[PDB]
């Protein structure tokens, strides 16, 4: 179930985060687009099957690795998400959280520099939260976060897909 | 993006010369932009012969390792390419290119300056 009506509750996550269409530079070695993940979150319960949270995520440094040209890239932000469910089971729930992430991200690489910037992406995202107790509860979900960067500024734009376990703290 | 070449011309086999690449536009920052030097002999296919980075590491081409030497003044928005012992095969039209972020191949935008050994 639900966080009660009306209560607030806190967060974190660890994750398996996956960058998508990675095109950056030509390097002749391994790109690593796997790596640890990790976020915090904190979050609003409206009704039982609306809430508002806000959270930070990590999405982790991905290394261009190569001989002659070589890099790496990373990025990080702040969301906001609206989060949409309903129960499978009286502790088991399906939702979705939709909304938008305010992030940095930076390059590396020889054949640049070193390049930032800032912008927003959406976020999509969908899991399962079971209710260990009324104060603590798993989740388990997938979450999309697209165009991530910009070809001009910082060479790509990648997405990213998080696989990332959660536990909360119910304040109710 | 600008780009115009200089420094060519007639030189003795063994002798020295040093070519300029000044990069001049909007658009684009020169301390992050990789640059290239290409050449195309007489009756031959262009050939790529040096290129820096961002980080000023270099790469050079076999047929011109240990003779040739690319740098960069970024203060003035300039390559060079310093050409010593030159050979017959030395003899080219040489163009500097710039590469911009997204791609990885670099644009001969100039006219070229022709060395003759
Ligand atoms: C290559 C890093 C993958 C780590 C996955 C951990 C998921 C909790
Ligand atoms: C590509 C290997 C990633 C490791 C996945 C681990 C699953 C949690
Ligand atoms: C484990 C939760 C992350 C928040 C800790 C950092 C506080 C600024
Ligand atoms: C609302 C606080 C949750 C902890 C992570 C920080 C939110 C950006
Ligand atoms: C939550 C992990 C911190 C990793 C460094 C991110 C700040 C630049
Ligand atoms: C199954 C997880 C929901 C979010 C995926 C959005 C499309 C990549
Ligand atoms: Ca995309």
């Amino acid at each position: 179930s639900a966080p009660k009506d009306n209560t607030w509750y806190t967060g974190a996550k660890l994750g398996w985060s996956q960058y998508h269409d990675t095109g950056f530079i030509n390097n002749n070695g391994p790109t690593h687009e796997n790596q640890l993940g990790a976020g915090a979150f904190g979050g609003y319960q409206v009704n039982p099957y609306v809430g508002f949270e806000m959270g930070y995520d990590w999405l982790g440094r991905m290394p261009y690795k190569g001989s002659v040209e070589n890099g790496a890239y990373k990025a990080q932000g702040v969301q906001l998400t609206a989060k949409l469910g309903y129960p499978i089971t009286d502790d088991l729930d399906i939702y979705t959280r939709l909304g938008g992430m305010v992030w940095r991200a930076d390059t590396k690489s020889n054949v640049y520099g070193k390049n930032h910037d800032t912008g927003v992406s959406p976020v999509f995202a969908g899991g399962v939260e079971y209710a260990i107790t009324p104060e603590i509860a798993t989740r388990l979900e997938y979450q999309w976060t697209n165009n991530i960067g910009d070809a001009h500024t910082i060479g790509t734009r990648p997405d990213n897909g998080m696989l990332s376990l959660g536990v909360s703290y119910r304040f109710a | 993006v600008q780009l115009v070449e200089s420094g060519g011309g007639l030189v003795q086999p063994g002798g020295s010369l040093r070519l300029s690449c000044v990069v001049s536009g909007t658009g684009f920052t020169f301390s992050k932009s990789p640059m290239s030097w290409a050449r195309q002999a007489p009756g031959k296919e262009r050939e790529w012969v040096s290129a820096i980075f961002a980080d000023s590491s270099t790469y050079y081409s076999d047929s011109v390792r240990g003779r040739f030497t690319i740098s960069r003044d970024n203060a003035k928005n300039t390559v060079y390419l310093q050409m010593n012992n030159v050979k017959p095969e030395d003899t080219a039209v040489y163009y500097c290119g710039h590469r911009r972020l997204g791609k990885t191949t670099y644009d001969y935008r100039g006219k070229g300056t022709r060395v003759t050994v």
